[PDB]
């Protein structure tokens, strides 16, 4: 029995009046404050990630063939580690964006003709513009409370070779891909509506995923719509491959884990539903919608 | 440059469809007569051959441009819907600008 | 001027960026088409009397032999009621005819020298479709009382202007008025015109034999081929116990096995007999000539198995372990992943088949056992019968677990037909493969024994067989082949050609049934000569191409296998009512019900299906436009739809709001507050979470050639909710 | 039968396929245009509204700006649109399509002509086929459900306040469509 409520504090009542007490300026500090931790994080997984590197880069290229897939991932090592880390860093994205939603709120009634100007220019900002000038819209933006497609903070804190980079960030995004039906036999991920979401937070993966796939890929001059395609192409085809499993030890969970693919598809502003409907058919996720909510 | 779409490509290519339409009712039974009536049939029959190959050939050409020009169509007009909602919601800002100011 | 240059305006065509979207064989071959074509036109005659409605009960009477008017309505009902009348007539003319023809066919058959040579098994099964066709024609005739009423008035008005004078004419007439005024007058025909022919039970027999065969090793497809096996069976054992034949002695010599069949009645219990008019099959049984001094022989007559909700674990089971498998599989390949695509297109076909079953065979099983106001404690008693064997015959659970069932059931189907281009080219490659392999590598070994041999029938069908279907990769069989002469393989490799093409209708089934013939009981037999491991493959294709023609129509029959149209029609329950009614109200339809029953329960789980009891309606009314063929029926089903889905929006809407109003004021309610209630047992509970994201994001729902933006209309309900929300609060 | 004549009458076949593949997405594409063009119309008229209401709104005057305090009730509300879209499944909204293959099917027996000797003065048709059937029995067992829950249940600005109170009061609020027939039921059962 912890000594506190933590609806007490986190309610959507008091995020506003920590709005309304800190402003833009406190709100600001708490989000450095928390973007450090997940730079810490996200060190931690490029650690784990580069320890692996040979079995990941062969991952990456042998997906079309079950059992040699099989194979390479019998030989991993810290599988549940990394899904610990990815889970703290969504966790911590999730509080960010109770507080971001608190601060928009508080600001939009305050002072509605400063947040009506920067909201119509955040909106038609031309989409040819480079990434210099859209990094100081996006910053205004956030210090205003509104929700942007790639974050500043985490782009600024994650830059505390170039090329070993990108590939490191490629691999992380296979390794947290093929790690996914590993929390099938967990028995705390269990979805519960009462919740809307798993008792061990694995629901959190989406902004994990989506956020640090952003990040990254702004950092390092990708593609953020093919890396995360890719990501979906990837955790489809494992999970569709336990789907045809019988243990009833390693799939107590499996329509609970499926669940965490139409979370993804939603939270992102990538990936449309179309992409998983060709990857990943959605019958099976309505099934397991109504297992769940039975 | 939309009028140049509406008012006479996508009207075009549907008279068009049209007209294959009814030029290929009227080939098939022109092979088929012209098969049975025919001295060689072989000869008849690689004619037949050439006559479908073309058929689809067209019909997919024609469709294909049908289809890219609606596409465009659409494009231009989510476009200029976009630009008068920008255009609109300046309006409503000068508006809210200048009652405040009475306000005041 | 070429296929590459067509291809590749296909190719390119299939690219565009579409987002935002989510001999003695010779004669049997004739005679199996002309028995086919009287099939097809008995199913018309089928249709023709079940979509019948009285036109009498429009026509004005008279009251007084002096009616002002009396000539005149006269008139009118000659002239409306003429080409009714036409359609009679031709009915018994068909009916005469046809039974006819399948008498001469039986007589011809059992001849005593006849008796020895075999019958390739479709023909068999196209005798039992003939006596199924007889017994669904006897049945319809049987419940439509409404014909025999305008027939009678039209001759009455016909008589009464003096209409018909000729003698042929009026006997014409009075025969169509015995066929009419008589009770099951086509059976009574078939049996009096049967026992004539001497030992007819022994063919009978046969066809029931088959039947119980392919029944028990599952050799159907179709929902529709499953129910006919059974029909099949009872209508055979009823015909067969007459008076010169009894059933009880034909089993005692192991003939016919009555302990399977008695069985196979126990487990399934009912099955559509046409329309919403099913047939018991114990039925059958239970009117045979000699049923009851031997009552006791029989377990089927006697009352399990009909609660859904216990399939549901397996159902649910199945589902997903095939969609998994399927879901992966979404440059030439080898034989091997053809194989596998054909393999998988089978199993899929085979799974949606039996989920179409269990749901029909639930809703037949319902309808022939109407509920009561004991057994229903909601069952009004003033409850007419079809709303006491639809409305109230259903639980809450058996409504929920047949909507998951229709779900999947047209889940699956769009998946599957989503493959339909590699389906068809896996399919057609792999038959290919398969015919060429047997004909070409299989059938040497046999051939060179018989050329070793003196025998020589054995040689010119295994010969016949390899004209009819080899495809010789350079045009002519080879020639230093020294299998065909008789000596030994020194070897000698042949390579066999692939491509995708399926065999034409007429040389598969010629392949099969000459196959079916070397392999025969009775033919002095073409077995004898055969050697084990020749019969034994020989065996094994015959029995894997069985379901090459229903695959090679990946469509169609993708199509059949889900067909859930008769869920709505209701004019058999329409003529029982004797004109007090003239259509039933929606709360008495089954797809409203369903769909009414989600809304109503507000369930979280159910809360994505709706939309397919809904769709439903399309399945029905593509029916009544394409096989029934009649305006009336599409004009209804419209109008049903119409009223329906505008409940439906409303309901909708309303709820929608209320969920998220509810949301909304309770996640601003202080915290502490609730504690503190709970704690002294006051609890304000929480609102029950639900499903509703995906209606919301429906923008093209398909009704009737109709798309309905969804999300409009939800739009506009709730904007009028808040307006009046805020009026309200001010 | 020779096997080339059965090819040739299979390629005709094949061809005639591409005629009505032709004719339905001449359809599809035209059902599309119409309603682009439409869309065309409105945005049209909206750009003519905006750029009237731009060179309107840039010459306000908030000095000369004058507020009558008296008239602050007796001026007319501005009131929203509340269009709501109803009986989506009427004839008129048949595809061309779907009416073409709906005209070759079966017409029900011409039993209109017995009109006008029925005495009761009734439709002949309306004894063989009736859809308007359902709505009526619907509307009929609305009505009676709705009266058997009723019968169990049982300064100068202030005088334009004044005024605004008493109109409406005296201006209150003033049938076939379903969704009204709901909402009274549902009133009467609050």
């Amino acid at each position: 029995e912890l000594t506190f409520n933590a609806e007490e504090y986190s309610d959507i009542s008091e995020m506003r009046s920590l709005s309304e007490l800190l402003g833009p300026y406190g709100m600001k500090f708490l989000s450095e404050s928390l973007m450090w931790h997940i730079s810490s994080q996200v060190a931690e997984l490029k650690k784990l990630v580069v320890e692996n590197v040979d079995v990941l880069t062969q991952m990456r290229t042998s997906f079309d063939k079950p059992d040699q897939m099989a194979a390479l991932f019998k030989r991993l090592s810290s599988v549940d580690s990394v899904l610990k880390r990815m889970t703290i860093i969504g966790v911590i994205l999730s509080f960010r964006s109770l507080a971001q939603e608190a601060l928009r709120d508080v600001l939009s009634y305050h002072i509605p003709f400063l947040v009506s100007s920067i909201e119509d220019f955040k909106d038609h900002i031309p989409r040819e513009t480079d990434m210099k000038v859209a990094m100081n819209v996006y910053e205004l933006s956030s210090a205003a409370g509104l929700p942007c497609e790639i974050d500043p903070a985490l782009v600024v804190a994650l830059s505390s070779s170039p090329e070993e980079e990108y590939k490191i960030a490629c691999l992380l995004m296979v390794f947290v891909a093929v790690s996914l039906p590993t929390l099938a036999s967990n028995v705390m991920s269990q979805y519960s509506p009462a919740i809307e979401g798993h008792c061990n937070n694995i629901h959190c993966l989406a902004k994990a995923i989506n956020q640090i796939a952003a990040a990254l890929f702004t950092i390092h001059k990708g593609s953020i719509e093919d890396r995360l395609k890719e990501f979906l192409a990837l955790a489809s085809s494992s999970l569709l491959k336990i789907g045809q499993e019988t243990d009833k030890t390693t799939t107590r969970n499996r329509e609970s884990v499926y669940l965490l693919l139409d979370m993804i598809v939603q939270e992102s502003p990538f990936l449309t539903m179309d992409l998983l409907e060709s990857c990943f058919p959605y019958v099976l996720l309505r099934n397991a919608y109504h297992a769940v909510y039975k | 440059e939309l009028q140049m779409l509406l008012e006479e490509e996508i009207p075009g290519g549907r008279r068009a469809l049209f007209d294959s339409y009814t030029n290929l009712e009227r080939v098939a039974d022109y092979c088929e007569n012209n098969y049975i009536q025919s001295a060689d049939k072989q000869r008849a029959l690689e004619e037949t051959k050439a006559y479908t190959t073309q058929s689809l050939a067209s019909v997919a050409y024609l469709i294909n441009t049908l289809a890219n020009n609606v596409l465009q169509m659409l494009d231009i007009q989510a476009s200029q819907l976009r630009r008068m909602e920008s255009s609109i919601n300046h309006i409503s800002q000068t508006v809210d600008i200048h009652k405040e100011k009475v306000a005041r | 001027v070429t296929l590459e240059d067509a291809l590749s305006n296909v190719d390119l065509l299939e690219e565009l960026p579409l987002p935002d979207q989510q001999a003695r064989y010779i004669e049997q071959a004739t005679v199996h088409s002309s028995m086919n074509e009287m099939l097809e036109e008995g199913q018309e005659y089928a249709v023709m009397l079940y979509t019948w409605r009285s036109c009498s009960r429009a026509i004005p009477q008279v009251k007084c032999n002096e009616q002002p008017n009396r000539v005149e309505i006269y008139e009118k009902t000659v002239e409306v009621l003429e080409p009714e009348v036409t359609k009679l007539m031709n009915f018994m003319y068909f009916q005469r005819n046809a039974i006819e023809r399948f008498c001469g066919e039986v007589r011809r058959l059992c001849h005593a020298e006849r008796r020895k040579d075999f019958v390739s098994e479709a023909y068999l099964i196209t005798l039992g479709k003939f006596i199924n066709m007889f017994a669904v024609l006897d049945e319809l005739k049987n419940m439509k009382c409404s014909v025999k009423n305008d027939h009678s008035a039209y001759k009455r008005a016909a008589q009464f202007l003096r209409k018909m004078a000729d003698p042929q004419s009026i006997q014409e007439s009075q025969n169509l008025s015995m066929f009419l005024a008589n009770h099951n007058k086509i059976t009574q025909s078939l049996q009096q015109q049967l026992e004539v022919i001497s030992g007819y039970e022994e063919l009978l027999a046969d066809i029931v034999n088959l039947c119980v065969d392919y029944y028990e090793n599952r050799m159907y497809l179709t929902p529709s081929e499953k129910h006919m096996l059974l029909k099949v069976m009872g209508f055979g054992l009823y015909l067969m116990d007459g008076s010169v034949s009894n059933i009880y002695k034909l089993d005692a010599k192991k003939r016919i096995n009555l302990s399977k069949i008695d069985k196979y009645f126990k487990q399934l219990q009912v099955v559509p007999l046409f329309g919403d008019m099913q047939i018991e099959l114990a039925r059958y049984i239970k009117t045979s000539a000699h049923y009851e001094e031997n009552k006791s022989r029989w377990t089927c007559t006697s009352s399990p198995q009909y609660n859904i909700c216990e399939q549901m674990i397996q159902i649910r089971e199945d589902h997903m372990r095939f969609i998994s498998e399927l879901a992966r599989y979404s440059a030439q390949k080898t034989d091997a992943e053809y194989r596998k695509l054909f393999d998988l297109a089978l199993q899929g076909l085979q799974l949606l088949s039996q989920w179409s079953a269990h749901v029909m065979e639930v809703y037949s099983w319902k309808l022939v056992h109407p509920t009561d106001k004991y057994s229903n404690k909601d069952c009004p008693d003033s409850a007419e019968e079809y709303e006491r064997a639809t409305r109230y015959n259903y639980t809450s659970e058996e409504k929920f677990a047949l909507v998951e069932v229709i779900a999947m059931i047209k889940g699956l189907q769009v998946l599957m037909g989503r493959m339909e281009s590699v389906f068809n080219h896996a399919i057609r490659h792999t038959v290919y493969a398969a015919l060429q392999d047997f004909s070409q590598v299989t059938l040497r070994e046999p051939l060179r024994q018989a050329i070793k041999k003196k025998k020589n029938v054995i040689q010119s069908v295994l010969q016949a067989i390899r004209k009819t279907v080899c495809d010789w990769e350079t045009g002519h069989e080879p020639f230093n082949d020294p299998a065909l002469r008789g000596e030994k393989d020194p070897g000698f490799d042949i390579k066999v050609p692939r491509r995708a093409v399926g065999p034409s209708s007429t040389q598969l089934y010629m392949v099969r049934t000459m196959l079916e013939s070397l392999i025969a009981d009775k033919s002095k037999t073409l077995r004898s000569s055969l050697e084990g491991p020749t019969i034994l493959d020989i065996e094994k294709f015959h029995r894997e191409s069985f379901f090459y023609t229903h695959l090679i129509n990946f469509s169609e029959t993708l199509q059949q296998c889900c067909d859930l149209s008769q869920l709505w029609f209701r004019e058999f329950f329409l003529e029982l009512t004797m004109g007090r009614r003239i259509q039933f109200p929606i709360e008495m339809s089954m797809p409203w019900i369903l769909t009414d029953h989600i809304l109503e329960t507000k369930e979280a789980s159910m809360m994505e299906y709706v939309l397919y009891s809904l769709d439903l309606y399309n399945d029905s009314a593509h029916y009544a436009l394409t096989r029934f063929n009649k305006q009336f029926l599409y004009d209804e089903i419209e109008a049903e739809v119409n009223l329906c889905f505008d409940q439906f929006v409303y309901k909708l809407a309303d709820q929608i709001f209320a969920y998220y109003k509810v949301m909304a004021g309770s996640l601003l309610l202080d915290k502490r507050l609730r504690s503190e209630c709970k704690n002294q047992g006051a609890t304000i509970h929480l609102p029950p979470s639900n499903r509703y994201e995906t209606l919301l994001k429906q923008r093209h729902v398909q009704l009737l050639g109709r798309s309905i933006d969804l999300n409009r209309l939800i739009t506009q309900r709730v904007s009028a909710a808040m307006y009046k929300s805020l009026e309200l609060a001010i | 039968n020779e096997l080339e004549c059965v090819t040739n009458i299979s390629l005709a076949n094949i061809i005639r396929q591409l005629s009505s593949l032709s004719k339905y997405a001449e359809d599809i594409f035209g059902e599309l245009f119409n309603e682009a063009h439409s869309f065309s119309f409105r945005v049209n008229s909206l750009q003519e509204r905006v750029d009237r209401l731009s060179v309107s709104v840039t010459q306000l005057d908030p000095k000369e700006e004058e507020l009558s305090l008296q008239d602050i009730t007796m001026r007319k509300a501005f009131r929203s649109s509340t269009i709501q879209d109803q009986q989506l499944f009427d004839r008129k909204t048949l595809p061309i399509p779907l009416q073409e293959t709906y005209d070759v099917c079966e017409q029900p027996p011409p039993l209109n002509i017995l009109t006008p000797y029925r005495d009761d003065g009734k439709e002949g048709l309306k004894f063989y086929t009736n859809p308007s059937y359902f709505f009526d029995l619907w509307k009929e067992k609305m009505l009676q459900d709705t009266e058997d829950k009723r019968k169990e249940k049982r300064s100068v600005l202030l005088e334009a306040i004044r005024k605004g109170i008493q109109l409406r009061k005296v201006e209150e609020q003033r049938e076939n469509d379903v969704a009204t027939i709901l909402s009274r039921r549902i009133a009467v059962e609050y």
